């Protein structure tokens, strides 16, 4: 068992890589959604109050 | 145990009395050492976004400590703003560039805060349309236009906060300082 | 005699037995086969902090001893600073209470601080900003403590002035 | 030779408050690089700390 060992340091190692990539990806997408729904609703808030007026 | 500024001979500025009250919540090794300094202003900087943002140069090298603060006064005097410990300037879209340390505050002649909560890390946010402060579901807790015309606060969990401006949905602007220490 | 409170980290894996007590748990090892009680047993919480990388795992290693060694040189000379000024006793009371409260509760209640650091970021990014702040922190301990020796300079020549 | 050595015993105050921090929190990321380094895949490590006050 010698190249088992690297293998799975490799499998830890790339489990690691994508989780961590996944978490971070999790934050990104409701930061983005955050943001961009809030945006969106600002502007169409803005153009539903001047045309309104 | 006092502060400082550094105006020049405009119509409007800060109070001390304000400053001494503000002093009360910030991280310690800030309070200690007292001069605070006027970066920027929209009476004697004029009225653009984009001249705030090239006037506060993030220049942390002399001291990354450093706390920004942005007070600013609604349609009716309702004076309110936040502590910042990074310098605002547009960024790309990844992350909100922001340590879980800041607050909010509604300041009168009646001082109020709402700390930051280990909820989220929401919208501590900067670019070049815009400038908010923690939201969540609903509008941002803080919001100033690219032009510096209108403004949007709301409660949400990055500091459970309440709505700051006398209009509280959405108001508008009529003067607007910056203190960095 | 010198009455120390010093403390010893240690971590072991999770199937850590005593072979020279076969069948006996750490934790009594810890309680009743101890040196005769005079330590406390402790734990320490450490949050995962994501990897960066095996490979680099050495040189991280070798410039966290390097960084180690600053931040202690460079506390020692804060203590010096202290003990020295009267700023604390000379003989005990070296360490002060942390949020009002003491060092050996602080540690036995250690936490990570996510206020200020968080642990979405790398290693390298995170040993980065904490060697910064230290960097930050010692100079300004520095530079106040040569203005307060400018200070009293002058007192004493101040002082000077008057006699003679 | 007051003023000043008031505000040295705040600043060295809240410097030995701070400083402390960062130091026991680069010593608890050295044991934790150890152990992995050391040790293999998974954290199960038993970090404790043992105070032997007397001469021991």
């Amino acid at each position: 068992a010698l190249t088992p060992n690297q293998v799975n340091d490799e499998l830890n190692k790339m489990q690691a890589f994508i989780r961590k990539e996944a978490e971070e990806k999790a934050k990104e997408i409701q930061l983005k959604a955050d943001q961009e729904y809030e945006i969106e609703k600002t502007n169409i808030v803005r153009n539903e109050t001047n045309n309104i007026d | 145990r006092l502060n400082g500024y550094l105006p020049s001979t405009k119509n409007k500025l800060l109070t001390p009395e304000m400053c001494d009250e503000i002093r009360t919540l910030m991280p310690t090794r800030i309070q200690l050492y007292t001069e605070w300094n006027l970066l920027y202003s929209l009476e004697q900087h004029g009225s653009s976004l984009h001249s705030l943002y090239s006037n506060v140069a993030p220049d942390s090298k002399e001291f990354r400590r450093v706390g920004y603060v942005l007070v600013i006064k609604d349609r009716k005097n309702g004076i309110f703003g936040a502590y910042s410990n990074e310098a605002f300037h547009p960024n790309e879209h990844r992350q909100y560039t922001g340590n879980g340390e800041c607050f909010l505050w509604k300041l009168d002649k009646r001082f109020s805060g709402y700390p930051y909560t280990g909820v989220n890390e929401f919208a501590i946010y900067c670019t070049s349309e815009f400038l908010s402060m923690g939201a969540g579901d609903g509008h941002y807790g803080l919001l100033c236009d690219d032009g510096l015309l209108h403004g949007v606060s709301n409660p949400c969990q990055t500091y459970g906060n309440e709505v700051l401006s006398k209009e509280g949905k959405k108001f508008s602007i009529v003067a607007l300082e910056v203190w960095r220490v | 005699l010198y009455t120390a409170n010093d403390f010893i980290l240690i971590s072991l894996p999770q199937n850590a037995q005593p072979v020279t007590a076969p069948g006996s748990k750490t934790d009594s090892w810890f309680n009743e086969t101890l040196i005769g009680g005079r330590a406390f047993v402790s734990d320490f919480k450490i949050p995962e902090f994501k990897i960066g990388s095996l490979d680099t795992l050495i040189v991280e290693s070798e410039e966290l001893s390097k960084v180690d060694n600053q931040i202690g040189a460079s506390i020692g000379k804060i203590i010096e600073i202290l003990q020295g000024l009267n700023e604390t006793s000379t003989n005990a009371y070296r360490t002060l209470p942390i949020n009002n409260m003491p060092v050996p509760e602080y540690l036995e209640n250690f936490q990570w601080q996510t206020r200020k650091f968080k642990l979405d970021k790398s290693i390298k990014d995170l040993i980065t900003l904490i060697s910064n702040e230290s960097s930050q922190l010692d100079a300004d301990v520095r530079a106040t403590y040569a203005n307060y020796n400018s200070a009293k300079t002058n007192l004493a020549a101040a002082e000077r002035k008057k006699t003679g | 030779e007051q003023s000043l050595r008031v505000q040295l015993v705040r600043l060295a105050k809240t410097a030995y408050v701070d400083v402390f921090i960062n130091w026991f929190h680069i010593k608890a990321l050295r044991v934790y690089v150890e152990s992995v380094l050391r040790y293999g895949l998974p954290p199960h490590f038993n970090i404790k700390i043992i105070a032997v006050p007397p001469k021991n």
